[PDB]
C-alpha cells in the first residue's frame, strides 16, 4: 500500500537451502496420487542439490 | 518626553507575544499536516487546501496585535 515494511518474509535472499512441506494421503488405494507427487518433488530436490543447496522436509 | 521611553517597550512586548503565539500555533498545525502527508501522499493537494483554509484563522489575533503594535510604535509614538 502507501507504505511498506522490511519484514523478512517479503523479500528474497541467497538460497543456501530450501524447505518443503509435503502433503500425502494417509491411506492407499488412491492410485498413483502419491508417487507422481514424490517423483516431482525428488526431481526438483535433485535440481536444488545440484546447485549445492540442501533441503529439509 | 517620557512618552518616547515607554511606547517603544509596550509595542515591543505587544508584538513579541503575538510572535510567540503565531509561531507555536503554526508549528503545531503544520506538524500534523506533514505527518498526514507522509502517511497518505497524493492526498497532499487536499491536505494543503484545508490546511491553508484553517491556517487563515490562526493568524487573526496575532496579526491584529502586530497591526495595533505598529499603529502605536509609530503613529502614536
Amino acid at each position: 500500500g502507501n507504505l511498506e515494511y522490511k519484514h523478512p518474509y517479503l523479500e528474497d535472499r541467497d538460497v543456501k537451502r530450501v524447505g518443503y512441506l509435503v502433503v500425502s494421503t494417509d491411506r492407499g488405494l488412491a492410485g498413483g496420487l502419491n508417487i507422481n507427487l514424490f517423483k516431482k518433488l525428488l526431481a526438483e530436490m535433485k535440481t536444488w542439490t545440484d546447485k549445492g543447496v540442501q533441503a529439509d522436509l | 518626553n517620557l512618552n518616547m521611553d515607554l511606547l517603544y517597550m509596550a509595542a515591543a512586548v505587544m508584538m513579541g507575544l503575538a510572535a510567540i503565539g503565531a509561531a507555536i500555533g503554526i508549528g503545531i498545525l503544520g506538524g500534523k499536516f506533514l505527518e498526514g502527508a507522509a502517511r497518505q501522499p497524493d492526498l497532499i493537494p487536499l491536505l494543503r487546501t484545508q490546511f491553508f483554509i484553517v491556517m487563515g484563522l490562526v493568524d487573526a489575533i496575532p496579526m491584529i496585535a502586530v497591526g495595533l503594535g505598529l499603529y502605536v510604535m509609530f503613529a502614536v509614538a
